[PDB]
């Protein structure tokens, strides 16, 4: 007669795209369209029992988000889990509810290894995967005659959920799985100036296709140093693996997009520098209805969460909460239309794997593994104003690259640089 | 710190190594 | 009036060196000796509950292990968890009881991760730690002048509990704290030959002083080549990182010690090969205090454990249980001694720690983090014979390195080769 609905995310801090405070009202959203809807669950008044998956210091933990969810089992009994978001909150509470036969969704846990659906069980993500990541990079360099070599820098901060270490581990296992091209890595932490010089010489020593997954200001800095050493489009080209566009305003508005600009007196060596570079991000979703969307996350979340929603990439992921909501209600609605029950965990994954389904994010696919196939963009500068802009656009159920608003990828010798020097790299 | 080593204890954390010199993965 | 003593271990997989049915009959003897002890809890009726680290499959799993403490947890409000001895099963427990406020026994999880207390708070390790394997290698090198470069080569199973990466982990960080040489390292799979061409060309390109961990036969395999391909004690030396001496017999019979000795018709091949080899294991304990305990160990596990334990030393992981149990109770009564009770968690484990003891396994210290000191010996050739004998004894708690029967380090050249070639390494 009601479904019990658990909740296991960041309940207080407010910092991660996954916060209940954006969530919370995106659910609220989903659940309040349920009820209007007469062909989902018809009677069901499903009910949500919450769980804080951060520790006493207010990140997300490995401990506080399992404890948790055993928790919220044992006292409510519940038919599916709603996140965690961080792949360390993930990860345990993803192997507890396995065992537990109990659906778990969410738009977070992107790793590699939450792909493991053998050990994952009825795991369902509707948010974006770094494997699909690795399907666009393996697509850009099919498109662009990259097929040798290539170098990733990362850098994470020290105790948190290792972000950029997890969107490397999947752009580098996939893309060796897909084109076993040599895929150099290294690892350096922004704070320390030591590594800069390692850096610097790694990139002019290990690849010439170069992706960085870091913070703006260290994707910026690593910019100035590498036009202070002549590095430049001729030879080299750095993508800034961004997918939140933490280095970009939102799509809305704030008409030019910058990210060089800093106001430091280094911006007119920034520009030059930033010619060589092109972002990568999650791709902003067109359709109306994810506008009419933000419009109501906005409204209800400074209503009955008392906090801002601010435009940006990072509202995919409680779009994609709401979303993976009622593609899941409508397989238990689908799953009782046959004789199952609501806890018919497996019947009711298959009905949403392998699916097509329209939501305020327009067309999103589930995929044969139960993960969101994920579209991303490319920004690349204009090289008369210096703005970027997007020129190329990933779809990731079809794998096709298709050009934005004819623009062309920007080229200081006309074509991309091959991913190979001269006469070898020494 | 290391890149390796010291990284947690989770076999979410062991699936590529990635930090690691290894001839698997 | 009682003490509830939590267990989380392999309750029916008997061939991990902490399984029950070796652990067990150690904790049973334990526990008799605190009831014919009037100064060790008098009157308290020690009760232990049982929870299986071990999944479905029957090995010891991240996710049954967890499971086993929150249940037994709840179910009977235990004072002190004993186990588990898996890394990846002690580690969400560690966090878990570190949460609970509830002290930690276990004689395995000799992680380096374990030992940040800072967040394994009241985990107390009685049993080795892979750090002090870091101590004795560092003992090792400064008494045999190779103070410059080594090489670490070592390998797991697929789905194992990695005990030869976090070996080498121990290894590597306490060593590269100590000495700030250069170690290198590299992992190989023992079933995939492509790698022992990578391993031989590695061995002559990357270091002179070569740690391997590995199974025995990988070990022996590695030195057939290194011996085909003209690898001498003149230049190399390949200690086999070997701590529960898994390559040799036990110590109370079976003489003489031949781990080249294989039935192959390589065994004459083998002997000349492990000239340049050393065995690094765990030591024997010699008090008499210990045979007796392995009688009555192997007397209450044949009786109510249908279980037959072998001689070994895999046999100090029970043997340290034993002893740390002990150590817990005395520690408990000294707080109970003074008004404490026995949940002052933090009261009880500050009296273990930086405290030296006595127990089976003899003179056994925990040092300020919490930690047994790990005493090592290391196993040598004797060039007439050809068997192996211990020729060198690490103490953990003093770190002095003391021949062993007048014994000598077997070199080819008289001493140890360097660990830096002539003219560099090309
Ligand atoms: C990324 O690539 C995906 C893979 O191609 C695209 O998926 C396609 O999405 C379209 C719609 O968005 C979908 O079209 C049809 O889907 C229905 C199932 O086959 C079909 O019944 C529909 O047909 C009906 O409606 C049309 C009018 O719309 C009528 O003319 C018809 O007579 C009929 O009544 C509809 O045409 C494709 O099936 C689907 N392809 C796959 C392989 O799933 C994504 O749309 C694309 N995303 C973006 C943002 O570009
Ligand atoms: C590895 O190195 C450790 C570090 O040195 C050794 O530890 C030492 O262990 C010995 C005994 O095993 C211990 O000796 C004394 O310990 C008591 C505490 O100080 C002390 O009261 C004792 O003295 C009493 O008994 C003796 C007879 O035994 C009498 O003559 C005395 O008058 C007194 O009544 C005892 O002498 C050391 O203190 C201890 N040192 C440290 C720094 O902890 C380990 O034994 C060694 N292990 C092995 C296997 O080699
Ligand atoms: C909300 O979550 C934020 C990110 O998860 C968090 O920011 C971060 O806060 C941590 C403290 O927990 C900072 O780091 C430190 O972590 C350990 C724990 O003390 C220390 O040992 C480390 O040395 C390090 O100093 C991060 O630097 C910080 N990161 C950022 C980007 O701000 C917020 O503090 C959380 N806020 C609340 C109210 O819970
Ligand atoms: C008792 O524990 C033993 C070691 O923990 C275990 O041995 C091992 O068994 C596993 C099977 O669980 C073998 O491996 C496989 O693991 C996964 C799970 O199926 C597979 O996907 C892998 O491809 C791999 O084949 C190990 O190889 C094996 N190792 C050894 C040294 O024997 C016993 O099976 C356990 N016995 C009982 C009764 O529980
Ligand atoms: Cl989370
Ligand atoms: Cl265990």
């Amino acid at each position: 007669s009601d479904l019990t609905v658990a909740v296991v995310l960041p309940l207080t801090n407010t910092s991660y795209p996954w916060s209940w405070a954006r969530v919370g009202p995106a659910v609220e959203l989903a659940l309040a369209r349920v009820k209007a809807r007469p062909d989902l669950l018809p009677g069901w008044t499903v009910r949500m029992v919450l769980g804080s998956s951060e520790n006493a210091a207010g990140v997300c933990s490995d401990t506080a988000a399992p404890l948790a969810a055993v928790d919220l089992k044992w006292e409510h009994s519940p038919a599916v889990f709603l996140g965690p978001g961080c792949v360390y909150s993930a990860a345990p509470v993803g192997r507890f509810t396995a065992h537990w036969r109990v659906p778990l969704l969410t738009a977070g846990a992107p790793a590699l290894g939450i792909g493991v659906k053998d050990e994952y069980a009825l795991t369902t993500r509707t948010g974006p995967s770094h494997v699909k990541l690795g399907d666009f990079v393996t697509a850009l360099h099919r498109r662009l005659g990259w097929e040798h070599q290539a170098l990733v820098l990362y850098a994470d901060r020290l105790g948190d959920d290792r972000p950029c270490f997890f969107i490397v581990e999947g752009l580098y296992m996939r893309v060796r799985e897909r084109l076993n091209i040599t895929v150099n890595h290294q690892e350096f932490v922004e704070g320390d100036p030591d590594h800069y010089p390692k850096l610097l010489r790694a990139v002019r020593r290990k690849g010439r296709v170069i992706y960085i997954c870091s913070s703006p200001d260290a994707f910026r800095n690593l910019m100035l140093l590498a036009l202070n050493a002549g590095l430049t489009g001729e030879d080299y080209v750095f993508f800034h693996l961004d997918v939140f566009g933490q280095s970009l305003k939102s799509a809305q508005g704030l008409v030019p997009q910058k990210p060089w600009e800093r106001g430091d007196g280094q911006d007119r060596s920034a520009r030059q520098a930033f010619q060589a570079a092109k972002i990568i991000t999650y791709k902003e979703p067109d359709n109306p209805e994810y506008l009419e969307f933000l419009k109501q996350l906005k409204l209800l979340a400074d209503k009955k969460f008392n906090f801002t929603v601010e435009d940006g990439l990072k509202n995919i992921i409680p779009a994609s909460f709401h979303d993976g909501l009622l593609l899941y209600v409508q397989a238990v609605t689908e799953t009782l239309a046959q004789g199952g029950t609501v806890t018919d965990g497996e019947n009711i994954t298959q009905r949403m794997w392998n699916r097509s389904f329209q939501g305020v994010t327009g067309y999103l696919k589930i995929d044969r593994n139960g993960d969101r196939d994920t579209d991303f963009s490319l920004w690349d500068m204009d090289p008369e104003t210096g703005a970027f802009r997007v020129v190329l656009n990933y779809n990731g159920t079809s794998q096709e690259l298709m050009a934005v608003s004819e623009h062309k990828l920007y080229w200081p010798l006309g074509y991309p640089p091959p991913d190979v020097p001269k006469c070898g790299f020494d | 710190r290391s890149s390796c080593f010291g990284g947690r204890m989770d076999r979410i954390g062991a699936q590529s190594g990635l930090g690691c010199n290894s001839f698997r993965y």
